[PDB]
């Protein structure tokens, strides 16, 4: 039927992804380059 | 306190059995014509009763959202949620004591019938989202123009719409019942409309329209009586005018 | 204050009158009611109040029922506070609550639902109403405005109209003189229409019109009583041209088809 | 157990029988006029039960609408919920091993009636995928004061699912047709009045109120009983003049 | 700026018409057309909107009748806030559409009269019939109609108010009836002919059958929007006579053989 | 006892639904109103090969959340805010074996032409991983004659059922069963008891039993069931023999 | 090659097809004057196979009765704006199919409000969106099919004639199984290898003359579908390739 903004109704990035899509917010080259650097783990990462 | 005094005898039997049922916090409901004055009869009543100090604040039946139903009488949780808000107290316990009477209650649905039937516990409200019921019984009235007993003829007020009031219903003389103060009540309210109207003392107030008018229906009759009364002091306009030949009726063309 | 009428309508034959009852009504604070035919005056009857608010800074405020949404508008009638109906956000106020004080310019729409009726019986009670989901309501003021063109008494008689709606309703009443009724300036008026209708179309001047015109004009009605006869000068307007038009009457019935 | 209203010898037949039935887990049905509380002696007889320390479940038929037992009685309380996640309490779910009564059931929809069908014929109606069954070990009540008998026959529900809700129909027969416990009834709620009301003493049924009540038709009954309970506290009298015009009808117009 | 649209009119009342219409074209006032469907009542408006819009001028030709949902049209009054299931997001909608524009209704006889009479609320004064801040909009914006139904039996209906049928009216425009035009049918079925001659990329123009062409002719054809344009390509399908001109006229779509 | 003992032509009906278990074929099942179709579905189930695999059987068209048709497959939470998404649905869940309906019946015209087009075409898509539909591995309907669609035609959208032609199976009335009636009755009456915890079968007057052998049985074993529990609890013991069989619980006295 | 699905040895079924073929290599407007079962969603496929684009995606499969609301929604969605079923932006719109051409089915349910929606997208393709200003087009050709005798639907009114005549560039008549007769026979020959293939059967052990008659009497109130599924539970009833299935019965009912 029709639509109401109110409803019994069915998300956003939190710490985590934050610092993830940071890495694309920040450049690749170089700006993530620091951060891989400072990960020092994951030795199964190439 | 203030309010129009009916200065009759069926009006002083009303005001003493108001003045009876003011410590009486059970279920009411203001019978007769509602929109002659049952609102301020009921208002003057929740100054007076025997909380004369408390949280009074009534209510129309057709006033909320059909949706927003839930939301009326009480306030839903929503925490974590599309319509995310704190812990809503709501009608049902915005009152908690007072008067808040049960206006346009003629006016309702059977679903509003359902939540009122609900109602009927003092209290033991499940919000949505709630843990525990809480048990918030008031001062309880209402109001009807209607007569509930057609009513459940017509069987739309449910039986138990009939039970939820806790009072037996005092009734007020209509216009052609009441007819006592019509020219002291005439008086008064011309008081007010020229205390609005601003214009000269009326020189003019000749009682054989007010005989005329006794030889009318006036079924708005505490309104349409002051309404007519008005409508013929603005028409009129003039001080130096005798209450003759002058008449609010609008239905009437003019000639 | 003073202001110039912006229209220029009158009726000389009792709207003159009419205007007068208006202008000693002007000052007060009392409901406004006014009934009457539609495309005729009345509208105009709201302009001339709207104008006529006393003083100024009175909100002009026009909320037409069929100009709404049902089940809906209630959102915005007497306020919205409160997300999921109002889009979060703040207390988002209704058609009541964006004219505080305002005029309360209301036509009788007369509307299906009773309830709308009622609704605003709710409002129109005391100056007090509440924003969707208020806990708290507010007693408030604003310049009410009513206009008509039915015999509510006949409908409330046939159970149509809620007696309670004109009861809160009809301060007093305000009927109007029809086109079939009026018949003051039809010439007058005309003239000031056809003024304008030239101002317009940038013609060389008045063509001017025919006695059978004005014979003709007696002999209708004008059912929009201000506004057919507008439309049958605005057609005249139109059709033929320049100063050579003045007999053959005028185009006053679109509806009908060429002869 | 709890101070009740009604020894007759049916009322007696009905203690014995509530007796019988407090073992019996079957659902079962209890029919009788409302404005009597055959609930509250649903709740006793739960005490005597099998659970005679149990839950207990109120359900007022009409107080869920667009709220499945998914919504209320079964609930949220696991993780990835609607809207953001969190806990959720379920009525269905909570009171297991209690009491689960239904109050005026005879009020349903025909979505709410398939709902409850499966439910019975699984135990329970249980959540989300058609894989999940569930059980409700609360004992299941529900009372009504319609005659569903016609309802069927009109379909207003399943006949078969009717047949099926419970596993012995009850009915309360008419207190106007006992009209002995009228006397009982008017005695203890004199006393309790009196306590109430603060009267001085209880006035009493003088002759004339005997006599109405014996011509009264009473069709409310117990609600008819604390009506005129109600009618009585207006028509006080004195509390020592007993009370002969003890009823007073709301309807009626006096003078 | 937009020429009106090319169409084969060879009615001299249908030139008239247009005449009408060039007389309109400067002038900012309502506009109906009483063309029967099928009349090419859209088009004569699509005409009228290039020639009188005269500087890019905006037009909307859009029919309530299609918007089928009562809170359709409901949101087609703009909302800004909590507009049904949406939750304060912006929607201009057909405001938008007539900003700097007209209003061309095709067959606007399906809207309620409360429908009716909130566009009559609209009309006159114009200030923004739309949930907003002081809806104050009152856009450059003209209006134009078009509908079949008769002005008596709307009346009758009573979907048009005294007002409505009114504060509608400042002009109206009924196409020639499909009966009326006799020579210029066949005019215009030969410039279709063309046309579809030349689209179809067919080598060959079949022409027009003498007996087809009294066949058209006496075709009432009531409906010729492209009913005409369809009985066109009804006899399109009979191609193959692109060299040929023999006669195939499709009667009853329904009906085979 | 506990299983379906069922009568002569209902056992043969049997063997054919046992039989026809392994065909895992999509099918339309009617039972009568308390006849209960579903422990024989669930015996066959048992007899299919689908045996092993999921079974989930419908929960009477159940409206839990918004999901709806996509709750036949949806997603659970975003990652961001809760759980995955986890690949959860309802279609999904009758994995590896047999599928239920239940409660077709309720269904309107639209929702009909809706089954009978996934019928006709099936295809199972989710926010929240899902996996390909066409396969409805033992598919059968049931419950949906109940409320018959078109039977006169309209109703719901049940032309493409008459188009549908996937074999169904009838159900008899249990007063056309003629059935070890008396003795189904005496075993639900056994359980009972061992659920009441009995001291033993009163008994039951055959004359008893020949009245209560008056009566349509409506509700069939269900019917049948209910009778027997209020008779039961009216003799509320275990002294004589049931001379009383429970007519109907609604009555006066 | 779309399979050449029931491949109608009727004349007039030929002919049917050849027009099918010569619209389809057409891009332009076309109406089926057939029945469910009369071809369901055939024709659809032959056109969508033999699209003027055959690249040109024609989804086709338009038989779908959605609610005012619902098929409203099907044509038409808002970004951000209500529509409480779907979420966000609508891709579901009729320019799902770009390069290809869009159908209908089940048109006799289509209201005056959506025929006029759907006659204007005909004549221009715009405002296709809930939300937003609409005016660009996903180019497609127009057919639709519909047993009801429109004619009358007109004549009552029932919805817009404006989208009959515009969408009718061609109405096509399409057989029930009463049109074709001769071919019925090897259908049934067609049919029945089909379920062995699938039946795993090796093949109908044996056809009798009786058998042919009684199937050719027993009518086909659904042309295709109605036989189709009845020939499927007719086989289940045989269920074995070395038993002929001289008198399986085609339905319960
Ligand atoms: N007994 C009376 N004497 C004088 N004036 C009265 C009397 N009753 C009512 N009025 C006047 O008529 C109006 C009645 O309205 P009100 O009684 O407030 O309606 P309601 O109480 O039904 O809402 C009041 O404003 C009051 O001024
Ligand atoms: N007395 C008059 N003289 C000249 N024009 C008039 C007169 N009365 C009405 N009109 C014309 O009518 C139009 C106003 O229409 P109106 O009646 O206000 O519409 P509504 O009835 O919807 O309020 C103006 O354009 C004006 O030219
Ligand atoms: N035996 C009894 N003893 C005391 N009070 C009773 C008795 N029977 C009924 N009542 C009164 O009647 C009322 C019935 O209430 P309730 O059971 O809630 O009605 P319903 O079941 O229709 O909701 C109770 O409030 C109770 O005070
Ligand atoms: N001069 C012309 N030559 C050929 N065809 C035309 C001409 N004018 C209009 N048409 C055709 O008439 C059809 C319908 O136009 P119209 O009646 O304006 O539609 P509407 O129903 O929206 O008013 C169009 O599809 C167009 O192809
Ligand atoms: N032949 C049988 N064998 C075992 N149980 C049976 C038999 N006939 C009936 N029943 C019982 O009757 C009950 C009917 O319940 P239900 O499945 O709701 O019936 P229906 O399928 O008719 O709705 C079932 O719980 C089942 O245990
Ligand atoms: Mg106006
Ligand atoms: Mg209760
Ligand atoms: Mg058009
Ligand atoms: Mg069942």
């Amino acid at each position: 039927m029709k639509q109401g903004l109110q409803l019994r109704l069915s998300l956003a990035m939190t710490p985590q992804l934050q610092q993830a899509i940071r890495l694309l917010q920040l450049s690749t080259l170089e700006l993530q380059q620091e951060l891989q650097q400072a990960l020092e783990s994951n030795p199964l990462l190439e | 306190k203030d309010n129009l005094l009916g200065e009759a005898n069926s009006f002083l039997e009303v005001l003493e059995q108001v003045s009876h049922l003011a410590p009486l916090d059970k279920p009411v409901l203001i019978i007769g014509e509602r929109g002659t004055g049952k609102e301020l009869i009921a208002s003057r009543l929740h100054y007076l009763s025997s909380r004369w100090q408390g949280p009074f604040i009534s209510l129309n039946c057709a006033a909320l959202n059909e949706n927003l139903l839930d939301s009326e009488l009480f306030g839903h949780e929503a925490g974590a949620f599309t319509g995310a808000q704190k812990r809503h107290p709501g009608r049902f316990e915005r009152a908690d004591g007072g008067t808040l009477f049960l206006d346009e209650l003629a006016t309702a649905p059977m679903m509003v019938q359902e939540k009122l039937l609900r109602v009927i516990e003092y209290g033991e409200l499940e919000r949505v989202g709630g843990s525990q019921p809480l048990q918030v019984n008031v001062r309880l009235v209402c109001a009807t123009n209607a007569d509930l007993p057609a009513m459940v003829n017509e069987g739309t007020f449910r039986a138990d719409l009939l039970d939820r009031l806790a009072f037996d219903v005092v009734q007020l003389p209509p216009l052609r019942e009441r007819e006592s103060d019509i020219m002291l009540m005439a008086e008064y309210f011309a008081i007010q409309m020229c205390r609005e109207i601003k214009l000269p003392l009326f020189p003019g107030f000749t009682e054989r329209a007010r005989e005329t008018l006794l030889n009318y229906r006036w079924p708005g009759n505490i309104r349409e009586l002051k309404n007519v009364v008005e409508r013929s002091v603005y028409r009129h306009g003039t001080s130096d005018y005798p209450l003759d030949d002058i008449i609010i009726d609008p239905f009437k063309r003019r000639p």
